[PDB]
């Protein structure tokens, strides 16, 4: 699989 | 492409999204994605990480989508932000869609999955 890029975490600001 | 951001069919905000990113050709369905919209519900930035800093980080999982494993693959340089998101893929645990995979597909893709974890829209 190709490793996806997550840029996301806790609905911080 | 999860919670409010599909594509470029999405009429979220002003957001010309015409090159997003990796489509999937043979396999990795709405798999890998999954993955990472869980991984970021467990996931924490640290005021450390930059608006481009990147862990891969190398998960180890059973057919069911449970994590047998996970580490840094290849570290940002702060290890924080590459452990914070190892901690973002541990806490998931166990992910939906590998159990409606091929066990030879789920092995080939997610059985580890490689997560990179590259930040948008920090405070810097």
């Amino acid at each position: 699989a190709d490793p996806l890029v997550i840029s996301s975490g806790n609905d911080r600001a | 492409h999860m919670r409010a951001l599909a594509e470029l069919l999405s009429d979220t905000t002003e957001r010309q999204q015409a090159l997003a990113d990796e489509v999937g050709s043979e396999v990795t369905g709405s798999l890998d994605d999954l993955i990472v919209n869980l991984v970021s519900q467990q996931w924490r930035r640290p005021p450390s990480a930059r608006n481009g800093m990147s862990v891969e980080v190398l998960i180890e999982m059973l057919p069911d989508g449970t994590i047998t494993n996970a580490s840094v693959s290849r570290s940002s340089g702060d290890k924080p932000f590459d452990s914070s998101a190892v901690a973002a893929v541990r806490n998931v645990g166990r992910i939906p869609e590998m159990q409606q995979l091929p066990r030879a597909t789920f092995d080939s893709l997610y059985r580890q999955r490689r997560i990179i974890f590259k930040p948008e829209d920090l405070s810097l």
